[PDB]
């Protein structure tokens, strides 16, 4: 278990487009605000909370279509464009930039490719 | 049920609804269902039909099924079970 920490970064409407780029996308600052100091039993529980918070934030979720909205509403990761998928990895991932497990300044949202 | 021709159009639409509503048993079941949609349709856009649809048709399970039905027919492929 662990407490989530860190600040994240300001992001724009199309922030998941950056997840496809070489940096990846940061955890949005608004999400970091919501999860900071919260306790999580595992990285999977933290990941669920990130996507649930994305689903609740009209600005971070507005560029997801209704099918993708359904996914994040359940705390599931949204599906990437087909050309960013590999193997059975078809959804956005949370990678550590590497270094603490729940440090949101150390986590990047990425596509599989 | 093994290929798309084992499904009626109603059954296939209920399956697309399941995917669109994220109503698999778990997140990994949703992933399997998306991959199964890809296998069954053989459509080269795959999951983009569900999540990243072209803007000249409706973004809904109806619209997705319409696109698949039309694409399979126009490309000489088998269709839904009667």
């Amino acid at each position: 278990p662990g407490k989530a920490t860190g600040k994240g970064k300001p992001v724009g409407d199309k922030w998941l487009d950056d997840a496809g780029k070489d940096s990846g996308a940061p955890i949005p600052d608004r999400i970091a605000d919501k999860l900071r100091d919260k306790e999580f039993k595992s990285f999977d529980d933290f990941r669920k909370a990130v996507w649930e918070e994305v689903s609740k934030d009209p600005e971070l979720s507005k560029n997801l279509n209704p099918s993708n909205k359904s996914s994040v509403s359940k705390g599931y990761s949204p599906f990437t464009p087909k050309n960013q998928q590999v193997g059975c990895r078809k959804v956005y991932e949370l990678h550590h930039d590497k270094g603490e497990v729940y440090d949101m300044d150390n986590i990047r949202v990425t596509t599989p490719k | 049920k093994h290929s798309i021709s084992d499904y009626t159009e109603a059954e296939f639409l209920e399956f697309v609804k399941k995917i669109a509503r994220a109503e698999g048993a778990t997140e990994c079941d949703d992933n399997k269902l998306v991959r199964e949609f890809e296998r069954l349709t053989e459509h080269p856009d795959g999951s983009d039909l569900i999540y990243y649809p072209r803007d000249d048709r409706e973004d809904s399970p109806e619209g997705i099924v319409k696109e698949i039905k039309e694409w399979r027919a126009a490309n000489g492929k088998s269709g839904f079970k009667q």
